[PDB]
DNA sequence: GGCCCCCCCGGC
DNA sequence: TTTCGGGGGGGCC
């Protein structure tokens, strides 16, 4: 790096440096550090989606057990790096078939993002990780399993990485606020953790730009407002506006209405859409076909608005399909 | 210059020449005196400003000298597979950042990492992506990462997740119309009342279409000696919008709702070379905002036009594609 | 310049790199008004490299402050051979450089090849393997250390190395046979240069693969004796000795199972 | 040399229809040096390649019209060779990178490429030696173009244009990527109309001395070709040779083989309706494909027959147009065309 | 710029009504074996140089 | 009607493969004072101009002048069949659809008589009316294609600084830069490896390093080679030959950043 | 020993 | 047949 860690974005600026500071996963946490504790340490998998913790526990677990000489002590590899038939039969069995170099110990191989691998270089680790169970211990993790081959998960104990509760990413943004000197309004974050799908690079993400958009962040308060204007999302009061006018008003005003909020803040229609889908689904409708048909309508827009097309034929699009549905519950 | 299109002769040359993307260039302004700036995914539609933007915030942060030895540009013309991500781009983000001269540092901030710049990312394949993931986490000390894309779907979820988003919103006559007065002003211009709005209306989001139109409107106007201001129905001419009589007279045939007639009136309108996609757009404006039509028609036909505009995306056959939108109105 | 390091010949430099360019990839240069160490952990972890040239092996060596310069192998040897092997050559770098200049200079003409090779941001330590008692130690020319690798290399991809009261011996076990050397203490007034010495402390028994010695061997060019240290535990010690450095290289040996 | 070719105009002055595009043209060529970049779309025949070589000469002098072809070489990823047939002037270039299917990406990145970033020695009409002027390179089919080689294209234009000016010319814009049709100025061109195309084929029968009955014959060949001028030039040539240089009011319209094909398929279509006849008609499928008759083509000639029969009803009609629609969409997105013409005729069989 | 292979090859390419396979195979030999000398007798120009 | 019996076909063969790589169908003009050429590359970026006066051959005469458009990779299989050391010539006839050479040597037994067709090719009346350049200097060939073949690996783009007693190499690329620099160098002893320059205002002109190459692919004509830097036109290289040169005016890289 | 080239699979 | 990417196995050197 260069200069000091305040120049770092806050994604990389907060990453958990031990295993007490990663928040979300308190089953996980605590069965591997029990397992680290007794030397109980099996081959590891650690599946579960992006920004979840999974390099930081690894990288936490690994500083733990060996310190902060630990990448000297550990092989690790990811996508960036050549993993091929050859580099799984010479690299990988050379680390795990020799002694360490710098101080005694057990062998870590860390396989990032191990759903990259071919199966060839798969088929070849069974072996490889089955012979040297003595002296290493492989970690494996992964974003999608049907890529990993079904031998390679019979070795390995899996452990779920869920998505982040609101209680965790709540205790890291209050963190975050005191380290930053910065004040949030109750209402900003609700919304923060709302749009952050579990996801904490998200929100350090975001939290970064809010303040980035506070003219005086030492006295300023980061609302709500802020965050929408930020992210371009819609209000909720606009999304529940589009869809009062789509329910029950005629096709000129919905247009108008529609035409109206997005042009106001130059919201896109995609995260309209996204927003009447969340507010759908609450929805207590009598017939069923009404569910159906929005859902497939929906997602057919959804599907042609990601690859281009014509905005206000989209729009108008949507309008039609959601009085066309709702027209059957009668 | 004189000898440069208009597009590219007002190309912001700093984030304060950029017209209507306050939202985001108010961080990347901030970015200059925080220096901390994040990895960042610009995403928009067409002639937005994005990578005017992120030359822009180059230019304002490096300088015109430091600028060559601190940017590592590559755009869909460079061949980005996943051998060139794992060791072109790996070796770049890898290296130290250039010395700055005295000058350098006595005048421009100089943050303390390089720039990557992988324009047009949404045409690179998932595998190439994903070895970027790691690399841009590993060094983000030394260098930081900039996707632009017009498809955000296009980028994988690690690669989103790990980058701040910006959108970039579509340009109009509400938020664009300063730029392109300012534009007409500096070429003299001279242009009738409401014309620079109709010209924004007919790009619909693109600025770089609006000022292509206003330089062929000038040229026009040039060779013709006369005069006069532009008007709007030669912006219209110049855009391949169809005329009103021509679409009251499409409207009026489909109205009767012969085949045979529509058919003959469809094969005489394609010989004029209207592209279907104004077509389309001009039916959906003109039926979807006329009060003389029940809610079931208009319910109707907006899912008709959104299957024909969808269809039309994929290449095919205009006259085919028009025909069959036309007899599916007729028959409503 | 902030670190000017004049060489009299080009070829004592190409030399130095070339000793241990086939086993590492990435190098980390450490200068300071001492000379100059180096280190480099080749891809697998299993070996290491480290050279500490010293300031009597340069015409003249100037450094204010200790800079370090992470530098890949490839290119530095790509450039080397673009220079002339009668040519001097100055290593040149100034405060927190950015990169690296070789400056090639032929008196004989008034030609100069300057080359600029950007560093890059290595950041590791060296933590000074060098384990204080060893178990046994041995000194032995490396024309027969290199004679005994290469022979038996070709029967096993591992070699074992026995080490007890006057008696070293070099074992491989492949599919076509076995192969043992066994070499004692000797020492010739006439020719000591060729002698053979041993200090034993404890029996010693330690399996190395066959290809990281083959690699080892390659800096026999540069010294005609070779000092191996040995000792349970702890990764055995290669060492060459030079005008003024040494290069080491330090080998984990194979788990036992 | 045929008359189609031998009486085409040469300058902007010599165009004799749509004046409109003409002036329009002459007012893009008053003042070339800022000329944006041009894509010039509209109906097949109607004259636009002419208009581009027009604007041409009047951007430089008449020496664009000295072409010469010459051989480029490529390499692939896989060490295959590629050559590229590229025709050339002293002051412009052309393409046609879909010669190369799939490949037509590696000219963008490696012809295009190698044009803008580099000045071209000129030893006419300069005094220093170097050319003072940008390359104007035409690529023709621009439609056929892949997604990923447009977007090749996109920051070749923004980064180089102080060097390179690129004029595409399409029949279709549907398939153009939008940011390729936002980087360029639009300019449409519509077909002659019945007039214009009648005084041509008039001129051009003068000067060959070609002796008319009436000229109303020059009228039903002008529509027959539905707007296409070079399709009216042909038809008259090859009338006047199977009439002896002496049009009559009893000369029939010739129409080519692979339309009579077609009609004749139609009318099978309609007459028989099984899958024997699908099989047959497979087999007829299968001989117009191998004959160099593109799919999109053999569908448009085949939906329009069949919907100009005078024994179908408006159901069968707008069952046939749909269908026409749904499977000119699978051609764009498959390969194998055979397969979605079975399906069409096969779907067509059981609506009627 | 049209030689004899090219001949064959447009030739060739014609369906339906317009198939010259029989009506070529009529032809008489003695006007082909003259065609094909009076093209081989003279010189002729070529489009692409190093096809 | 024309023959051009030379000293040694080495020198012609040589000639021939200076510059088979830049063109190929070059038109060669046979006149009394010898043979002349100038072809436009196919890119139109590079010209190669050729030169061969009557005192380089052996015995050369011509009665017309005539304009040959030989192929000259089919000149090339013609000559690598040939002996070393043999007297090249070059008959032909009043219409010649092709051009027999006779290679012939002292002895009457190393004889390699060939014939080689003759394209109708197209030539021009191209102009290289004479510049007053900026820079011109000459330095050993040897040196040139040291400094080119070392300066390739470290970059594609070569930059020929010519200033005040400067002849600036550079280089530069993504691992780094390289840069030669060298300076007006006479050796007494040895002269004919002396660095010769003369400069009157500084020209900076940057080419591509594949170009560069394949001209001192064929720089082992002349032991020296000539560089004329012209900042608004297109500098050109020049090897001597016997009784004449070969010269190669190859445009500058385009610069967008200025 | 190392490039360089050609051929062949790819789900579960 | 067939648009990359990975692996094997042979041929120059
Ligand atoms: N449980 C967590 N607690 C605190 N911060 C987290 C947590 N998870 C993710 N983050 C934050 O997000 C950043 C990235 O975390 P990562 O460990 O890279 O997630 P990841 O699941 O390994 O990413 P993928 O699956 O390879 S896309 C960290 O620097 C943290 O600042
Ligand atoms: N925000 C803007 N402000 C001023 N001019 C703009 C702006 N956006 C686009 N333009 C104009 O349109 C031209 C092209 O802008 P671009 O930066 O290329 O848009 P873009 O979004 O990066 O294009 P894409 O997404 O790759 S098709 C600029 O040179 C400007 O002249
Ligand atoms: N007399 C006359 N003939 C024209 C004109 N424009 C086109 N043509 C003729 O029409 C033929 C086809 O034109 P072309 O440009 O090749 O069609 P396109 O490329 O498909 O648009 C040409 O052979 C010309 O001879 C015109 O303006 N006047
Ligand atoms: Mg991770
Ligand atoms: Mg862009």
């Amino acid at each position: 790096e260069k200069r000091s860690k305040e120049n770092l974005p806050w994604v990389e600026k907060y990453r958990p440096e031990t295993l007490d500071e990663v928040y979300g996963q308190n089953e996980v946490i605590t069965t591997v550090r029990k397992f680290v504790d007794e030397g109980k340490l099996p081959h590891l998998l650690f599946y579960g989606p992006p920004g979840t913790g999974k390099t930081s526990t690894i990288v936490a677990l690994a500083r733990e057990i060996y310190g902060k000489n630990y990448s000297n002590m550990v092989l690790e590899l990811n996508a960036s790096d050549d993993r091929g038939i050859d580099v799984v039969r010479n690299q990988i069995k050379d680390f795990a078939s020799t002694r360490q170099i710098f101080s005694k110990g057990f062998k870590l191989i860390i396989l990032d993002e191990a759903d990259a691998m071919t199966n060839a270089a798969q088929n070849a680790l069974r072996r490889v990780i089955e012979r040297y169970t003595k002296n290493t211990r492989f970690c494996v993790l992964a974003n999608y399993a049907h890529k990993l081959t079904p031998a390679l998960l019979s070795r390995c104990t899996r452990f779920r990485f869920q998505p982040l509760p609101q209680e965790a990413i709540e205790r890291r943004i209050a963190n975050v606020l005191v380290h930053e000197k910065l004040k949030l309004s109750p209402n900003a974050e609700k919304a923060l953790i709302e749009l952050s799908n579990g996801d904490m690079r998200r929100v350090l993400n975001v939290l970064q730009s809010c303040k980035a958009t506070l003219d005086n962040p030492d006295e300023d308060e980061i609302s709500d407002d802020v965050i929408y204007e930020c992210c371009g999302a819609p209000r909720p009061s606009d999304l529940k506006a589009v869809l009062k006018s789509i329910l029950e008003d005629d096709w000129g005003t919905a247009h108008y209405t529609l035409n109206k909020v997005r042009s106001a803040k130059g919201l896109a229609l995609i995260d309209l859409i996204e927003g009447i889908v969340k507010i759908l689904e609450d929805y207590e409708l009598q017939n069923e076909e009404t569910r159906v048909h929005l859902l497939t309508k929906l997602a057919d827009i959804e599907y042609s608005i990601s690859k281009g097309g014509n905005d206000q034929i989209q729009g108008s699009a949507v309008i039609g399909a959601i009085k066309a549905s709702f027209e059957n519950e009668t | 210059l004189a000898q440069q299109p208009w597009v590219e002769k007002y190309r912001p040359k700093n984030l304060d020449e950029v017209t209507a993307q306050d939202h985001a260039v108010t961080v990347l302004k901030k970015t200059l005196k925080s220096a901390n700036l994040p990895h960042m995914l610009f995403y928009g539609p067409p002639g937005t400003g994005k990578t005017s933007t992120i030359l822009a915030l180059t230019k304002e942060l490096y300088g015109p000298d430091l600028m060559k030895s601190r940017i590592l540009e590559l755009n869909a013309s460079d061949e980005r597979g996943i051998s060139i991500v794992r060791e072109k781009v790996k070796n770049f983000a890898r290296l130290t950042v250039s010395k700055p001269s005295k000058h350098d540092l006595e005048n421009y901030p100089c943050p303390p990492y390089k720039i990557i710049i992988l324009d047009e990312a949404d045409s690179m394949t998932a595998d190439a992506q994903s070895a970027l993931r790691r690399t841009m986490e590993t060094y983000s000390g030394v260098t930081r990462f900039c996707l632009i894309c017009n498809y955000v779907t296009r980028i994988i979820d690690p690669l989103a997740s790990r980058c701040s988003k910006f959108r970039f919103k579509a340009l109009d006559a509400s938020n664009a119309i300063d730029r392109l007065r300012f534009i007409s002003e500096q070429e003299n211009v001279k242009c009738d009342d409401g014309v620079l709005e109709r010209i924004l209306d007919i790009s619909a989001g693109d600025l770089r279409r609006g000022i292509t139109l206003l330089q062929s409107a000038s040229k026009g106007a040039q060779y013709l000696g006369d005069g006069k201001n532009i008007t709007s129905t030669q912006v219209e001419e110049l855009a391949g919008v169809v005329p009103h009589d021509i679409l009251i007279e499409i409207v009026e045939k489909v109205k009767s709702g012969d085949f045979d007639e529509i058919k003959k009136y469809v094969n005489t309108f394609m010989k004029s070379g209207w592209s279907a996609a104004s077509v389309v757009n001009q039916l959906h404006e003109y039926y979807i905002t006329n009060d003389n039509f029940d809610t079931n028609f208009k319910n109707q036909i907006s899912w008709l036009l959104f299957t024909t505009d969808s269809r039309l995306n994929n290449g095919t056959n205009e006259h085919i594609q028009l025909l069959n939108l036309l007899v599916k109105i007729s028959q409503l | 310049s902030m670190l000017e390091a004049k060489f009299e010949e080009a070829s004592l430099f190409k030399r130095i790199i070339d000793g241990f360019k086939d086993c590492v990839q990435l190098v980390n240069f450490q200068c300071k008004e001492d000379g100059i160490i180096a280190q480099a952990v080749d891809d697998s972890r299993v070996l290491l490299v480290s050279l500490e040239i010293g300031v009597e092996a340069f015409q003249e060596y100037r450094c204010d402050h200790p800079v370090t310069l992470g530098m890949d192998l490839t290119s530095l040897s790509k450039i080397l051979r673009c220079g002339n092997n009668t040519d001097t050559l100055t290593l040149i770098a100034d405060n927190t450089p950015d990169s690296i200049i070789l400056l090639f200079e032929d008196t004989k003409k008034d030609r100069i090849a300057e080359y600029s090779l950007k560093l890059m941001d290595i950041d590791a330590d060296f933590l000074k393997i060098e384990e204080l008692q060893y178990d046994s130690t041995l000194s032995l020319p490396s024309s027969e250390f290199s004679k005994i690798v290469r022979d038996l290399s070709q029967l096993s991809d591992s070699i074992n190395i026995m080490i007890t009261k006057e008696t070293i011996k070099f074992v491989a076990d492949g599919d076509i046979g076995s192969g043992s050397v066994i070499i004692k203490p000797f020492v010739d007034m006439e020719h000591p240069e060729t002698s053979i010495k041993l200090e034993m402390d404890q029996p010693v028994d330690l399996t190395f693969g066959a290809k990281y010695l083959l690699d080892i061997i390659k800096g026999s060019s540069l010294s005609d004796r070779v000092g191996i240290r040995l000792s349970s535990e702890a990764p055995a010690l290669f060492q060459f000795d030079l005008k003024s450095g040494f290069l080491q290289f330090f080998l984990a040996p194979k788990f036992n199972d | 040399s045929l008359w189609v070719d031998k009486y085409r105009p040469k300058s902007l002055n010599a165009l004799s229809h749509n004046e409109e595009l003409t002036n329009f043209l002459k007012s893009l060529s008053d003042q070339p040096r800022d000329l944006p970049h041009l894509l010039l779309y509209g109906p097949n025949g109607t004259g636009k390649k002419t208009r581009c070589m027009a604007l041409l000469e009047s951007i430089f002098g008449p020496g664009v019209y000295r072409l010469k072809i010459d051989v480029r070489q490529f390499v692939t990823a896989s060490n295959r060779k590629l050559e590229l047939n590229v025709v050339s002037s002293p002051y412009h270039l052309e393409i046609t990178p879909s010669d190369m299917g799939n490949n037509d990406r590696i000219v963008i990145q490696e012809l295009l490429k190698e044009v803008a970033q580099m000045e071209q020695v000129d030893f006419q009409d300069s005094k220093d030696g170097l050319a003072h002027r940008y390359k104007c390179v035409i690529i023709n089919e621009a439609n056929s173009l892949t997604k990923d080689a447009q977007a090749a294209l996109r920051r070749t234009m923004e980064k180089y244009s102080k060097n390179i000016r690129l004029i595409m010319v399409c029949d279709s814009m549907s398939p153009i990527i939008a940011p390729i049709k936002s980087r360029c100025l639009l300019i449409r061109c519509p077909a002659p109309s019945d007039s214009e195309i009648s005084t041509i084929l008039s001129d051009v029968v003068t000067n060959e001395r070609i002796q008319l009955e009436t000229k109303d014959i020059l009228k039903r060949i002008a529509q027959a070709s539905n707007g296409n001028l070079r399709v009216s030039l042909l038809m008259l040539e090859s009338m006047a040779l199977n009439n002896e240089l002496a049009l009559k009011s009893s000369s029939p319209i010739i129409k080519p083989d692979w339309i009579i094909v077609i009609h004749k398929l139609t009318r099978k279509i309609v007459k028989e309706r099984s899958v024997n006849s699908l099989i047959e008609c497979r087999a007829v499928l299968y001989d117009l494909l191998a004959h160099c008759i593109p799919a999109n083509i053999i569908l448009k000639e085949l939906t329009f027959s069949l919907l100009d029969v005078e024994t179908l009803n408006t159901t069968n009609k707008s069952s046939i147009i749909e269908y026409s629609s749904v499977f000119d969409e699978r051609l764009s997105l498959g390969n194998k065309a055979i397969f979605h013409l079975e399906g069409f005729i096969a779907k067509v069989m059981c609506c009627l | 710029y049209l030689t004899k292979e090219d001949w064959d090859s447009i030739m060739e390419f014609f369906v339906g009504p317009d198939v010259t396979t029989a009506i070529i195979k009529k032809i008489p030999a003695t006007v082909k074996s003259g065609f094909t000398r009076k093209y081989n007798s003279m010189t002729h120009p070529v489009a692409i140089y190093r096809t």
